């Protein structure tokens, strides 16, 4: 868990944006303690306002790329792992399903080459993902099963650094902020994102107090 | 109007005397005779010294 | 870092170690890396500019008493929020001190000095010392001034042989010391 | 700003070092400037011109009584407003003492010496003191009178004389501190 | 591991010592080694490696006061087994002390340190200071004050050519230590 | 067998004898078992690998107390057997402390230090400055160090004339020796 205490900007008090480790795989809380800037400001405290956004400053483009399917409900679901790795040099593909990362409601049976057997969970339907590890290079396999209906609807590949849509919160009573930081298992090693919030007060008349401020995810390996 | 009105001071140093007492009963060392040896006496035999006191 | 804070040439200058080198340049930051965790580990005292602090408080002194563990600056009103309490208050303090009057209740204000902070030049002079004794007092001189005035009690040789009090450091650093 | 009040050629004259290259100008900076608040602190004298200070004040005693914080002025009403005040109040003090009589109750004055010509030169001598005793008396070897080096068999005598204030110094700064009662 | 904590060159730079084979390098760690071994315990700060212990306890208050002759490793369970129990319970000691809160009760605990770093430069300074004595104050001819002699008809002055106290150390660790 | 803890040449090293020799080397043996002696004694700490002890104990402290003369071993079990008991009874001692709690009452078990490479450093230390005291102290000079204030109503030179404790040796292996 991660404790930031804001500057509150007063006049007073190497990079700008203070500095976050993650691991890939991790899911962590991050708290942030407001009470400098918004005590003085005497007013109703904070409000379930803030706003996030997510940017790289280095990146190292994928490798391996993702891919999509789709399923009915009950029936045994085929696909290959072999076109998603254009590979520029010439070598062998140890396709490998990380059992860390496996699927949530089913099975896979990796086939000898690049083949793979999704046999959904009886009477299961929503989305269900697991993610593949072509010679070190990691991606994400989606698969949707339907509830034999119509179909469903596409999600929207989980993006290396995110934030989850609804768990944040804040304590009016404390002036801490709590939100939630969880990094995709395909986020490489030696990159940096930039997360940026944007958090607003209030007066006791309900006027806005803006905050800005930036934190600077840096992708590690072991922690 | 009952007599508690005007009580509660003496009440309270009371029992403020009674828990002090209580507390300094047991954890007061009840021994005596603090023996002092020197730097100088091998421990061998101050263990026979404080075996003969 | 700290040889921004104190340059080795200054220590240099000040005790005498200059077209005479004692102890190379090696053992001068070692022993400048350990006067750094005497003073201000004596002092309590940190090292960063005109900082604000928040802090959880407490109210023994039945009365109302607040003690903090900074010095408020001069007019800058200290805030009162969390616990029972309807909205944050404000306090002035009083010029150069930290106590106060009237669910964890916490208080947030701005400490130091509002300009520049460097170290205080004032409790630099001690560790400036502190390092000059070390330097010839490598630890084979017996050297050992008197605390108490009647004796050890057996033939022992007094005793106060510490450094950084027999180099006049404790008594330089002590002027931004509480004394309670 | 230190500079104009203690010009380094009066430092560099008294304590007879104007050829010493061992002492450059930022150590000898250095050394006048945590000796002109090593020794301001210690008498808690502002040295600033005539220098305004608001603050809040505690009634103490059943006759009531204003204990201050500066020393304010000579001649100047000290003034005070809120805490149940419906209109601020003027107090003349009397010289040198900083007591006085009649949602916090506050109080506003200016503490200081009228001109900008500074401290007396009291203050200065114990500066001119401090400093020579700090550049050729760096804390390395306890002393004794005269600068003798005994041995006493037993403790040293040393408790101050390695680095403390015992040139007239700390005691000239004194003359100017004040007693209480 | 204490190589990497004191470099005999190091040392040999603060002593003054590097060109007398009089002071060789196995003798020179001896005085490394007894200046540590002192610097721990003074201190208490465990640069033993590991020694895990297996020592009797008798419950001894009735606020149930369980005392330890080494202190625990910080947040590691001392189980508790015999005594009349048939289940062993594990409590979590108190990072720096050695006090507890619960046919005879035993208890199995661990004690020293594993890491190598985390040594402050307040010990080494007392270390350096210890070794510099012993090389060159050994037993004979007690001393006086500015290293000097005596014939004071009465006796003489005592205590003077012990070392850690008469120079640095004793004094220089004492900012480790606590009431 | 000492050599193995102590070779001469160190001795003749920490003592400043290497060049000038000041004495032959069987006075240096002898003096050498003098001196591990002295510390061993002094201390409490055996070297040999054990002793079997059997010893006969009585019964004193109405809680039931049993006072044994070496320090257990460490970690083994005492037996005592006699005394009334139907079998042996089998108890396990504190670490380095002689206190147990319960037609003769015997009991036996083993004193330690079993291992070569336990003597830690201090005791070699101390055994070095004793030595080192004894080579040049053949009993000629007074050399009396002075103990607690008062002088003698006799009127004598005082007291304290011996070598381990006007020597180093005590302060240095006394951190070991336990206080109670």
């Amino acid at each position: 868990m991660y404790f930031f205490s804001v500057d509150p900007r007063n006049g007073a008090s190497s990079c700008c944006c203070e500095s976050i480790s993650a691991r890939p795989g991790e899911v962590n809380g991050v708290m942030v303690s407001y009470a400098a800037w918004s005590a003085p400001l005497r007013g109703h405290g904070l409000t379930n306002k803030t706003t996030f956004e997510i940017d790289g400053v280095s990146v190292t483009p994928p490798k391996v790329s993702n891919a999509f399917g789709r399923t009915k409900v009950g029936v045994v679901f085929e696909g290959t792992l072999s076109d998603l790795f254009p590979n520029p040099e010439g070598e062998q593909v140890e396709y490998e399903i990380s059992e860390l990362n496996g699927p949530s409601n089913g099975v896979v049976e990796l086939g000898a080459n690049g083949a793979f057997t999704y046999t959904p969970g009886a009477l299961f339907t929503g989305v269900d993902r697991f993610w593949f590890s072509i010679n070190g290079n990691i991606g994400e396999y989606v698969i949707s099963v339907d509830p034999t209906t119509s179909e469903l609807p596409q999600p929207p590949f989980t993006t290396p650094v995110y934030v989850p849509a609804a768990r944040r919160s804040v304590d009016p009573r404390t002036h801490v902020l709590k939100f939630v930081l969880g990094v995709s298992p395909a986020a490489i090693p030696g990159d940096v994102y930039r997360l940026t919030v944007r958090q607003v007060a209030i007066d006791c008349d309900g006027n806005e107090f803006v905050h800005i401020s930036c934190y600077d995810i840096s992708i590690g390996s072991c922690g | 109007n009952t007599p508690l009105q005007a009580i509660g001071v003496p009440v309270a140093l009371y029992d403020a005397l009674m828990a002090r007492a209580i507390d300094s009963a047991d954890g007061t060392p009840n021994s005596k005779w603090l023996v002092t040896a020197s730097r100088d006496l091998d421990d061998g035999q101050a263990k026979e010294v404080k075996e003969g006191i | 870092n700290l040889d921004t804070l104190l340059p080795l040439q200054t220590i240099r200058e000040h005790a005498k170690c200059d077209d005479n080198p004692r102890v190379t340049d090696d053992l001068l930051k070692l022993y400048r890396e350990a006067a750094f965790e005497a003073a201000e580990l004596y002092t309590g005292l940190s090292f960063t500019p005109e900082k604000t602090i928040v802090e959880p408080i407490r109210l023994k002194g039945r009365r109302g008493k607040i003690i903090l563990s900074a010095t408020p600056i001069a007019g800058r009103p200290v805030v009162f929020y969390g616990g029972g309490l309807g909205s944050p208050l404000e306090l002035i303090p009083r010029p150069g001190s930290n106590v106060l009057f009237f669910s964890q209740l916490m208080a947030t204000y701005v400490t130091g000095r509002r300009c520049e902070n460097s170290v205080p030049a004032g409790i630099i002079i001690g560790i400036l010392k502190l390092i000059a004794w070390n330097i010839n007092n490598p630890g084979d001189e017996v050297m050992s001034v008197r605390n108490t005035l009647n004796a050890n009690a057996q033939g022992l040789i007094g005793g106060t042989n510490n450094g950084a009090v027999i180099s006049g450091a404790q008594d330089e650093w002590f002027r931004y010391r509480r004394v309670l």
